């Protein structure tokens, strides 16, 4: 049972892992670029 | 928190795992291959003992 | 000895100590413009193919050298400072290295003047748009009166996201590392 | 990618790229050159230059050449048609027979067994050598090593083990000769070729040799060990099957690395030899063990220098073994053979629980019997024989029979003296010891035990002494 | 379908907080040693991190560029890298949450097993107790070895040194050591529980497999600690492990505990640290080794303390484990090591090969508390044995008198006495009990080949027959007069009965 | 003025100053440390920056910490307060008692006596120990030495040696370890407690400790030495009075001073040391003299790594030494407690016309005999006992017993042999020696002379041995 499920764990793990990186070229550039300049702008009023 | 769409990703990723895991999806040979490997090594290293129930003794004595 | 005044970054090695030589002879008389432009002058006057090939000769006896390296100053109308240190790297043979006595002083200068270099890499090019809010939110994080020297590459290897560098400072928002992370902390 | 050669010296070439760098251990190839010249990255030095060591001669190597980064570090052809077959660092076949056609290559640099995956079994491997199986028991799956100086036994005696323990072996088996002599390794083939272990014209070969041999520089010398390990690996990890890897001479993969260390720039350790020489032979060394994945036999032959077991090498390779046996120049000169050292040698699996009672007490009573005359020696020496009680004297006596009878006739030394090869079964060998020990044979000429097999042996050579 | 459940799990809690640290680009790596330029605020041994999660320490703070040597391998950096600042000194986890794990050198668990639950973490580089916190030793470190509880006895907070020859039996008596605690662990009183650490050293992964089954088979991992840097892990790695294993110690002498570590071996420290200082160029010294090579001990083996009862009352037993070439005591570090260590323990292979083993040589082995940290009845018995063992060693290099005779006869019968098996440590009382019968002239009829018949038999003997007696030197811990006379008709009835 | 860390390499720190820089040999003060770390300048290396050598853990240090220029070198607390307490190498209080409040603050770095303060007398210290008493006679004023491997009795033979001389000595004392393990300082402060020369109480304390264990860096090591020094100097002038100053061990400054040379840019020499070896241990050894102005007694124990007396670093401490006692292993292995090997021992005060005739004879006849002893072990070894010139016998018979008879029982040794510790005043071990040679005990046994004092304690052991015979 134990050998069973690391298997069937480390097959999950690859197979997740692949499908995020295929899914990741996704369009989100716009979107993604305004939260990201809206953290560095959180960050940066945290900075000082 | 509903905001790291990457961990929204990897969790629909997993939830479609979970859906699809009726047969282990995209085993390839060797998923077969290895599971046949390490159950071969361990039956090895356990016994041949009839694998489905109790033995029977049969002792002895002095 | 002379108390010499300290650049703003210190630069290591030959080209550092010879740079900060000149920055600190410069500071006093108040000549450090002046000098880094003729410092600038001096970049292409020395790259010419005849001097280049004349200079990287160790067999013209350094008093040759010496006296090639006065006329050339002479004909160019240097300051004493750009001059006397051109005839001190000639005497100590540290010719081969003058273009890094340059680049040394130039990012020593440019510190001098307030700036803090930076860098974006992302997978892909930017809108024109998201590049000013850039702009806008770094000189956030810099001090008053520090110009910003952005540069942004485009990096593929990273899935998407944002990685910038301010100076010492680095935020990683890139997709791939979140990957890496998320992938580590779920195979523990 | 592509970059210039900017500095060869010796066997270590710098490159630099403008572009992208390669990481470490990433092969490249020198473009321009009649062969495949590799260079195998090892440090990035800045200002965008890669040190690098050749995998072969660099003589004509011009500053300024070319070089194409190959993404990969050295990748070596493996599977089952690499049985048959002789191959160099780089995985070229060198029997002029065709290319290895397989299809699944393997990178030599991989990393070590995990610690959730080692085995404990701790079984008992017998060789037929008397003293290797009484005082040094081999064990299966387990790391062995001949410790031995020049001309003392050491390939004789690998080849003795060859022929046993690879003539009942069911399993793969592999030949890694680094830095040995090359007229070794052709009648290593022949010899192979001949007694069946090679099929040139079947399919049905069972030894894989690997050769990085003296006469190529210590670029290829330093990483042939790797080659022979990954060859290994793949028999035990992917086949699952019980693998016997020989090495010959192990001492050659540090030594190559002192040479280059000397050339990349880094400060030398105790005598001359690289700062990272442990490690190294850490890295090596514990990719060779026996997972659950499968086993490795593995039987290293490995050399002494000066005849100094002080010397870096040895005294840190001592370290990864289970079984060692070293081979002794006074012992060869006394004329017993194998040289074994019936002290020195030790072993993991000489646990009466183990091997058992009386194996384990005949072991221990030959080794204080010869520890006593070891101490009687220096005496005996000077002041003669006759200043020796008589405790003393049976003890001396016990001892050098005990002594000639260690030593052994091995079959691959049939041609030096013409004597026939004897094999000795674990229970004759411990029977025969008991006997000796007992004082069952003090009337016999202890010239009556001097390489015979079994011990009845020892009595027909001793009543053929009386004729 | 709960293994995906489970692995969701994972995910569900992650790092979602992206900070604004400080970094700095590899200028060069190679042979495992970074140049890092930048870290303008790193301090000195500080933890750095590298873009793909490996780990270094600042060794080196030079005015360029800052020495980083790598906690793993080294082919998954490049030039140009970048180094994050943790901004925090090098540190391990502690507690009773490590009891019974494999951890490495950084104490990440390598047996699986799940992760350590560990609520607090302890710099490696802390400084060793003052000389106020300390009080005299006075418990006794009970190790199971009949040639050690007797000849050499070793109290709590002492630093006995295990030196001796490859394959003499040092990692065996410290395994000994490791598995005797048991009775003691397994009671009631706190007082005497004993938690050990295994430090390996340089040791190949499979002898630590070894060990660790060889614990669990005796079920010694309820109470071990097992950090292991072995052969193939990274210098800073093997030169770390030490120090980790003796702050997950120096916790347990903090907290009234009592902990008992065992470095095995420091001869691989030593070379581990010799090739991290001749990768970070500074320049050799004697041997290659650094100058600092004598500092890199003392200040590990000066944490092995014995707090007072005002700082808890807790202690820590070192066992440093050296290997020797060939008996060369007078070597570098084993020097150091002597010179720097209470006791020492010389296994010698002349002596086991002779039939001695445990090979202690006692009569160099030493122990400065001596008298102090040894049992009542145990030091009534082991110094009459000690006088009758070192009047024999005088007279024993030949083989008349009947009074000579009889003092060789009793040095002999005491000496196979002194042998022993493996991981089959005694309880002290049976200790005192087989030295008293072969002290008090009973075993002198006896042949001396059968004395380990005896000693086996009667062991056997008095652990069913007679526990009540063993129970009262346990509890009392000393020959009373009504003792002694038992001891005396149970081991006069017994010798003529066999 | 103020500086800046450059560099920090080990346990040596660069610091940058913009301002004047600071002498060599000067304290200065790391800002920003929950404790008090101090480095000492030890070398100028241009460009503004010095080198220096840290007396505490250079963890968490950085680049660009700011540093104090104390402007004199380390000062440590010195008076009549200090005795009774423990101390740094920086004279910090390490008793957890409190600060020490004394008025004066002496540098711990200070000139030799010049040659025109030598004391030039000589006369016995009686210590109560047979075989110093007899072939290695110490001197009042006088640099003793303890030689000797590890394992021999160098801290056994001190502590016996503060047992007798510093408890019934009317002047002051100090003790500074230097490099020694800290079980040992802890032991030492418990026993000097419980004998009452340190008085937590009252203030009649009457020795001053200095620690500087074997857990700190080399720059605490290499210093701690000069700071004892530097309280016993005190005590030598201010005070006017005798001092005692017990050392323990004087090699660990040397090896310290070595740990940090191949940092500082120095060519090692003969075997791994410093360049600087008899320089450095002699400007430190020359201001432990008896001037005209007071007089230290020094007494010093001193590592010889591996038994090698021919190692530089006891080599060279032996001319710094009038006397020395060079305790042996193959004596301790013997039995023979203390180990002083008595032909490897001398004096300066060993003359006839310093100790007498009588007892310079003594010493004399029984070095003799233990070197005829020597010779005769040779043959021995061959021929037997029992083939002797029955001349030799007794030159065997007498060494032996002369061999025994220089054990002792100390009285700090009593947990190891479980004997009560003898002092034998000087005339008693001259009467016994001179009894023995001269064969007046021909009779008695060997083993009655093994572990006691006056020679009548071996009569009646001898007889006590044949009641129960
Ligand atoms: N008391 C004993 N009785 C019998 N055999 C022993 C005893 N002690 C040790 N041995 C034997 O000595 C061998 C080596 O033991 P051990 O590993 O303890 O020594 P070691 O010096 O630690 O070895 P290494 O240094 O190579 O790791 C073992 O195979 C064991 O069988
Ligand atoms: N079984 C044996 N019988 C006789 N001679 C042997 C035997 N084994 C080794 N030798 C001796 O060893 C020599 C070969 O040494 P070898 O092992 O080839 O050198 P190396 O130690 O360099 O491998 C032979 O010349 C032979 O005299
Ligand atoms: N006077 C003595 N009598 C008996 N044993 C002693 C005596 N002095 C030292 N020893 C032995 O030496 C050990 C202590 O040695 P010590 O002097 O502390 O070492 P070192 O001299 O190397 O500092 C003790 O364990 C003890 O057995
Ligand atoms: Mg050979
Ligand atoms: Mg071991
Ligand atoms: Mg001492």
């Amino acid at each position: 049972q134990n050998m069973m499920r690391q298997k069937e764990q480390e097959h999950m793990i690859n197979w997740v892992e692949k499908r995020v990186v295929q899914s990741i070229s996704a369009q989100q550039e716009k979107e993604t670029i305004a939260k990201c300049i809206a953290d560095l702008k959180l960050l940066s009023k945290k900075a000082q | 928190d509903p905001v790291q769409k990457l961990f929204v990703d990897k969790i629909r990723e997993y939830r479609t795992k979970r859906q699809t895991s009726g047969g282990p999806v995209d085993a390839g040979p060797e998923y077969q291959q290895d599971l046949d490997r390490e159950l071969f090594k361990l039956k090895q290293m356990y016994g041949k003992a009839d694998m489905n129930t109790f033995p029977n003794f049969t002792f002895e004595d002095p | 000895f002379a108390k010499l005044v300290r650049p703003p970054v210190q630069i290591y090695g030959i080209e550092g100590r010879y740079a900060t030589a000149l920055y600190s002879a410069a500071s006093k008389q108040n000549k450090l413009e002046q000098v880094e432009k003729e410092l600038l002058r001096v970049g292409q006057i020395l790259k010419e193919p005849k001097m280049a090939a004349s200079l990287l000769n160790p067999y013209v006896k350094r008093s040759v050298k010496v006296k090639s390296l006065s006329d050339m100053t002479a004909k160019e109308k240097f300051s004493p400072l750009t001059s006397n240190l051109i005839n001190l790297l000639a005497e100590n043979g540290r010719l081969t290295n003058t273009p890094a006595v340059i680049s040394a002083f130039s990012t020593m200068m440019s510190v001098h003047r307030g700036e803090v270099p930076c860098t974006v890499t992302t997978a892909s090019a930017l809108d024109e748009a998201t590049l000013t809010e850039l702009k806008t939110v770094l000189k956030s994080f810099l001090s008053k009166g520090q110009v910003l020297k952005l540069e942004v590459k485009i990096d593929p290897s990273i899935m998407g996201g944002m990685i910038v560098r301010i100076g010492e400072k680095y935020v990683d928002m890139s997709a791939k590392t979140k990957i890496q992370k998320l992938s580590r902390a779920m195979r523990e | 990618t592509t970059g210039r050669i900017v500095a060869v010296i010796g066997a270590v070439v710098d490159v630099q790229f403008d572009e992208g760098l390669p990481p470490i251990l990433n092969a490249l190839e020198v473009q321009g050159r009649e062969t495949r010249l590799v260079l195998e990255v090892a440090q990035h030095l800045g200002e965008s230059t890669v040190r690098t060591i050749a995998m072969d001669g660099t003589e004509g190597l011009v500053r300024g050449q070319k070089v194409l980064d190959s993404g990969a570090p050295i990748r070596i052809p493996v599977g089952p048609e690499t049985l048959g077959r002789i191959m160099n660092v780089i995985g070229e076949p060198i029997d002029e027979r065709g290319p290895i056609k397989t299809k699944q290559f393997a990178a030599i640099h991989a990393e070590a067994p995990e610690f959730v995956e080692m085995s404990v079994e701790q079984e008992i491997l017998v060789t037929g050598i008397k003293v290797v199986d009484l005082l040094a028991p081999y064990a299966k799956g387990g790391k062995i090593g001949l410790f031995g100086g020049a001309g003392v036994g050491k390939t004789v005696l690998i080849m003795e083990l060859i022929n046993n323990v690879a003539k009942a072996h069911g399993g793969y088996s592999v030949f890694a000769g680094v830095g040995e002599r090359t007229r070794e390794g052709n009648d290593l083939y022949h010899e192979m070729i001949e007694s069946g272990v090679i099929n040139l014209k079947d399919a049905t070969s069972k030894v894989a040799l690997v050769y990085g041999q003296m006469n190529e520089p210590p670029g290829a010398r330093a990483r042939v060990a790797l080659t022979g390990l990954t060859v290994a690996e793949y028999f035990r990890d992917q086949e699952g099957q019980d693998v016997l890897l020989f090495i010959d001479n192990i001492f050659r993969f540090t030594q190559a690395g002192s040479e280059v260390s000397a050339l990349l720039g880094r400060i030398p350790s105790a005598v001359g030899y690289q700062p990272t020489l442990a490690t190294d032979m850490g890295t090596m060394q514990e990719r060779i063990t026996t997972t659950k994945k499968g086993s490795i036999t593995s039987v290293q032959a490995i050399y002494v220098p000066a005849d100094d077991l002080t010397d870096p090498a040895p005294a840190t390779t001592f370290a990864h073994l289970d079984a060692t046996t070293v081979l002794s120049r006074a012992i060869a000169e006394l004329g017993i053979y194998p040289a074994v050292d019936p002290l020195d040698s030790t072993s993991r699996i000489m646990d009466p629980n183990i091997v058992g009672s009386e194996h384990y007490d005949v072991a221990r009573g030959v080794q204080k019997i010869l520890q006593d005359y070891k101490s009687l020696q220096d005496i005996i020496a000077i002041l003669g024989m006759d200043e020796l009680s008589e405790e003393d004297k049976l003890t001396v006596s016990r001892a050098r029979k005990i002594q000639r009878f260690l030593s052994q006739p091995f079959q691959v030394a049939e041609v030096f003296t013409g004597h026939l090869g004897k094999l000795v079964p674990l229970k004759e060998t411990i029977k025969g010891f008991q006997q000796i020990l007992a004082g069952e044979y003090d009337h016999l000429p202890e010239q009556a035990f001097y390489m015979v097999g079994p011990i009845e042996e020892a009595v027909a050579k001793a009543d053929k002494l009386a004729e | 379908a709960e293994v995906s459940s489970i692995l969701e799990e994972r995910i569900l809690g992650a790092d979602t907080s992206v900070d604004l640290e400080e970094t700095g680009r590899v200028l060069s790596i190679g042979d495992g040693i970074a140049r890092v330029h930048g870290l303008r605020n790193v301090q000195a041994e500080e933890m750095v991190e590298f873009s793909s999660g490996l780990k270094g320490m600042s060794l080196n703070l030079e005015p360029d560029n800052v020495g980083v040597v790598v906690f793993g391998n080294d082919k998954l950096i490049k030039e140009g890298d970048i180094v994050k600042r943790t901004g925090a000194i090098v540190d391990v986890p502690v507690g009773e949450e490590l009891l019974g794990r494999v951890v490495d050198a950084l104490g990440n668990a390598i047996d699986g097993k799940g992760p350590i639950g560990s609520k607090a973490r302890r710099r490696v580089g802390l400084k060793a107790p003052g000389i106020i916190p300390r009080i005299s030793v006075r418990e006794p470190m009970q190790t199971g070895i009949k040639a050690v509880d007797s000849l050499v006895p070793i109290g709590r907070g002492q630093r006995e040194l295990i030196i001796g020859d490859r394959q003499t039996g040092k990692t065996s008596i410290a395994i000994d050591t490791i598995i005797n605690q048991k009775r003691f662990n397994d009671g009631t009183d706190e007082k005497k529980k004993l938690y050990c650490i295994y430090v390996a050293i340089g040791q190949k992964r499979s002898t630590v497999a070894q060990l660790v089954k060889r614990l669990t088979d005796a079920d010694a991992m309820k109470y071990t600690i097992v950090v292991s840097a072995t052969a193939s892990d990274a210098a800073p790695l093997q030169y770390l492990a030490p120090y980790s294993g003796c702050s997950m110690g120096e916790y347990f002498r903090d907290n009234g505990k009592h902990a008992l570590i065992i470095y095995d071996d420091l001869s691989k420290q030593a070379v581990a640290y010799r090739q991290m200082s001749l990768l970070l160029r500074r320049p050799p010294g004697r041997e290659a080794y650094p100058g600092d090579v004598f500092y890199l001990h003392s200040r590990l083996l000066e944490r092995a303390a014995k707090m007072n009862d005002a700082f808890g009352g807790g202690s820590l037993t070192a066992l440093p484990v050296i290997e020797t070439q060939a008996g060369d005591v007078s070597a570098y570090i084993p020097t150091n090591v002597i010179s720097i260590t209470d006791g020492q323990i010389f296994l010698e292979t002349e002596l086991f090969y002779k039939g001695i083993r445990p090979a202690i040589n006692v009569g160099l082995s030493v122990s400065r508390v001596g008298s102090a940290a040894q049992t009542r009845a145990m030091k009534q018995v082991a110094g009459t044995m000690k006088l009758e063992l070192a009047q024999y060693r005088e007279v024993a290099a030949f083989a008349l008198d009947a009074a000579t005779q009889q003092l060789l006869s009793r040095g002999v019968r005491l000496t196979e006495l002194l042998k022993q098996g493996q991981y089959s440590p005694m309880a002290i009382e049976e200790q005192v009990a087989v030295i008293y019968a072969g002290v008090r002239g009973y075993l002198d009829k006896l042949e001396p080949s059968k004395i380990t018949k005896f000693e086996n038999a009667f062991l056997s003997h008095v652990i069913s027959q007679h526990q009540a007696l063993l129970s009262k030197i346990r509890t009392d811990g000393k020959i009373s007069e009504e003792s002694d006379a038992k001891l005396k008709e149970i081991v006069t009835n017994f010798l003529a009965g066999f």
